[PDB]
């Protein structure tokens, strides 16, 4: 059970395109969200009876900014959290959440990035995907651009969408060319890279330092989607994704007994295990999100509806949809973001409203 | 496909 317990808007009116709570967060400290909108991004703390506190902005210098994703790590010297944003001018800021300085920021996209990752088990490795038409990978430790996937055989239009895998060894990524497409980085190349990307110092050497240009995906397919594919996930060696056909398909490459390790970059054929089905979500840029154990599903469509998907069922076509409405919220969420423990809900809209959902 | 209504 999901009971809507409070609601705010923003003063900007702008859409909020994204949120997501910190999940590296210390135990006994309040749980914490960023929004992300208009040319800034916002934290606030949850509190009982509903209360949404509002904590402090930073809201970039450039008025034609607009941040469309974030993503939160901590550094890996001191334990404190940071916070990377990003949207249409292609930068990269690593803010801290504390005083929401700018600690530094990273340029190099052609243009508007459109999502943020980090690496499931190295906080310093930041994944940005771009409308133009490639991934980036970053150490935000040594300051350095590990790779670019791209190039011809890369996408042919924007990226829209990536997630690293459980172990961060591969990447799939998705976009407006109507394919999504994997990218390993447990290559002996891809591991030599990272570790030489942790070598650099600028300081104590005259080189600078070399990206890997990466310019054939591991698996390619455009047999999921009719359309633009604007969000995916992993689930196990599983996919999730959505393009704005209203619906999120449940896929792997290759036929049905084939192991993930084992797909080469020939293969031909895609595996549909499910397909959940939902109304009114045909605008693209519609973010679905899972819990930290991917036990549920989460996602808004156009008109203000949540829907919840119980994930904890032996095949992913058992999934036990349910969902959640309020007659005030009524504008397009465009991501949703569970607390850790899961017993919270946060859902932002097109009319830059914030939407608590508690169990 | 737009990006919003």
């Amino acid at each position: 059970s999901f009971k809507c317990v409070n609601s705010l808007k923003e003063d900007h009116n702008q859409p909020l395109f994204g949120v997501q709570f910190n999940w590296h967060s210390k135990e006994g400290d309040p749980l914490v969200f960023a929004t992300v909108g208009s040319n800034r991004v916002t934290l606030y703390e949850c509190h009982s009876q509903g209360e949404i506190r509002l904590l402090q902005s930073y809201v970039d210098a450039d008025a034609d900014e607009n941040f469309y994703t974030c993503a939160w790590t901590y550094d890996s010297n001191t334990s404190h959290p940071l916070l990377a944003v990003a949207g249409s001018r292609g930068i990269i800021r690593i803010i801290n959440p504390i005083t929401m300085q700018c600690i530094k920021h990273y340029v190099g996209h052609g243009n508007a990035i459109n999502e943020l990752k980090f690496h499931p088990r190295d906080p310093n490795l930041l994944l940005s995907v771009s409308k133009d038409h490639a991934l980036r990978l970053w150490n935000i430790q040594t300051d350095t651009l590990v790779a670019i996937f791209g190039g011809v055989e890369g996408h042919r239009d924007e990226v829209l969408s990536a997630d690293y895998d459980l172990l961060g060894e591969k990447i799939m990524s998705c976009g407006m060319d109507h394919s999504l497409k994997l990218w390993r980085i447990n290559s002996k190349r891809m591991m030599n890279a990272i570790k030489e990307s942790y070598d650099y110092n600028p300081n104590k050497t005259n080189r600078p330092f070399i990206s890997q240009k990466i310019h054939f995906p591991d698996f390619s397919t455009r047999d999921i989607h009719r359309n633009y594919v604007d969000c995916v996930r992993w689930l196990g060696d599983l996919i999730l994704s959505k393009s704005c056909e209203n619906a999120i398909v449940c896929w792997k490459p290759g036929k049905m007994e084939d192991d993930i390790d084992k797909i080469k970059p020939s293969e031909s054929n895609v595996t549909i295990l499910g397909r959940f089905d939902y109304s009114q979500c045909d605008i693209w840029y519609m973010r679905f999100s899972t819990d930290f154990w991917q036990k549920m599903l989460a996602l808004g469509n156009q008109v203000g509806k949540l829907y919840v998907w119980d994930l904890e069922v032996e095949d992913p076509h058992k999934a036990k949809c349910t969902t959640l409405t309020h007659h005030k919220c009524g504008a397009a969420i465009r991501q949703t973001s569970f607390s850790r423990d899961s017993s919270i809900l946060i859902a932002v809209c097109d009319d830059a409203s914030i939407w608590r959902w508690d169990r | 496909a737009r990006k919003s209504t």
